[PDB]
């Protein structure tokens, strides 16, 4: 199917306590596969999914040096940014970076991404054309002019069209079923009396991958959208996800309610009931 | 500076059954800035060996983390998650309920 | 694999 690779960097300054903390994580779809933390004992890129472990020592060594250099660059960017915004040199600030590629079933690039946020606000982003920047304000225009003069967009385009696509293809081949084949949810309905007149029906979806899912309660086939409590999809901690949806119903009317589950891993949408 | 208040959910990795080994999770998400303190509590006391996922974030730049520990649920033992963040005027405690 | 370092902002 269609797949993505993304890297997420976070740098947080701490003036008076040393250099900023830099953390990076890499994802293929909804699966984290690598991490780096500048505050680790002997910082290096580390595996976080079984299928990446097979990469040789040259892979880990090259990526580790990249993150160490990027941390130093982010430190200089944080210094420049507080200057652009005329901010105190005493305070802590955050620079986040996100980049990567979306590819189709054939493995061809559909869309590239390279964008940045300062103190939680969009700052600068590479446009869809992979050739031009969009700046959020006059500070970001300073960065834009620097990056235009340095031909930074060409450096990003080269990665996003080349290495990003090629390495994503390789991770998918190595990952196999864990990445290419969706794991459908294990599902069940629970019932919890609230009083003699009302009970909660809760529809559970557990152990599914990827995270995208829809859970809806219907009463005689009419969606109960305005009366359903839905929790945000949440990680189980073993690389799968969980969600539930609940409705409060009159005692003795439970048979009127069905839960409808849509997930990529299911052959067809499921209809569940209290049983 | 943008501040966003954390959302918190506390739950087990698998449906709880007393005497059977499991994982207790506290998922904190939707927050900014990244500085946050999360403790898992067993009968009101801080659990000592707690791990957390690597700091990551969503499309709106808000952060998320999973704090987790191996545990064996019983009938008696009460579990909870306590979270401190700049946006919270006091620590937020969310109790574990095996049906949620 | 990650992208090689950017220029600073
Ligand atoms: O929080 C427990 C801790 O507090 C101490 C005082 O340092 O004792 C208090 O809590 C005890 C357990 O509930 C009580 O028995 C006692 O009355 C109370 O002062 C410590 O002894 C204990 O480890």
């Amino acid at each position: 199917g269609s797949h993505s690779m993304r890297y997420f960097y976070t740098s947080v300054s701490r003036p008076g306590r040393g250099e900023p903390r830099f953390i990076s994580v890499g994802y293929v779809d909804d699966t984290q596969f690598v991490r780096f933390d500048s505050d680790a004992a002997s910082p290096r890129e580390e595996p976080r999914a079984p299928w990446i472990e097979q990469e040789g020592p040259e892979y880990w060594d090259r990526n580790t040096q990249i993150y160490k250099a990027q941390a130093q660059t982010d430190r200089e960017s944080l210094r420049n940014l507080r200057g652009y915004y005329n901010q105190s040199e005493a305070g802590s600030h955050t620079l986040q970076s996100m980049y990567g590629c979306d590819v189709g079933p054939d493995g061809r690039l559909l869309r590239g991404h390279d964008q940045y946020a300062y103190d939680g606000k969009d700052y600068i982003a590479l446009n869809e054309d992979l050739r031009s920047w969009t700046a959020a304000d006059t500070a970001a225009q300073i960065t834009q002019r620097k990056w235009e003069a340095a031909r930074e967009a060409e450096q990003r385009r080269a990665y996003l069209e080349g290495e990003c696509v090629e390495w994503l293809r390789r991770y998918l081949e190595n990952g196999k079923d864990k990445l290419e084949r969706a794991d459908p949810p294990k599902t069940h309905v629970t019932h919890h009396p609230i009083s003699d007149h009302e009970a909660t029906l809760r529809c559970w979806a557990l152990g599914f991958y990827p995270a995208e899912i829809t859970l809806t309660w219907q009463r005689d086939g009419e969606d109960q959208t305005q009366d359903t409590e839905l929790v945000e999809t949440r990680p189980a901690g073993d690389r799968t996800f969980q969600k539930w949806a609940a409705v409060v119903v009159p005692s003795g009317e439970e048979q009127r309610y069905t839960c409808h589950v849509q997930h990529e891993g299911l052959p067809k949408p499921l209809t569940l009931r209290w049983e | 500076m943008i501040q966003r208040t954390p959302k918190i959910q506390v739950y087990s990795r698998h449906p709880a059954e007393n005497g059977k080994s499991n994982f207790l999770n506290c998922y904190v998400s939707g927050f900014h800035p990244s500085d946050i303190e999360v403790d898992l509590l067993k009968n009101g006391e801080r659990i000592e060996k707690v791990e957390h996922s690597d700091l990551s974030f969503s499309k709106d730049w808000s952060f998320y983390l999973l704090y987790y520990t191996e545990f064996t649920p019983t009938e008696k033992d009460e579990y909870a998650c306590r979270v401190n963040h700049v946006t919270l005027s006091q620590p937020k405690i969310v109790k574990w309920d095996r049906d949620m | 694999e990650p992208r090689s370092p950017s220029h600073s902002m």
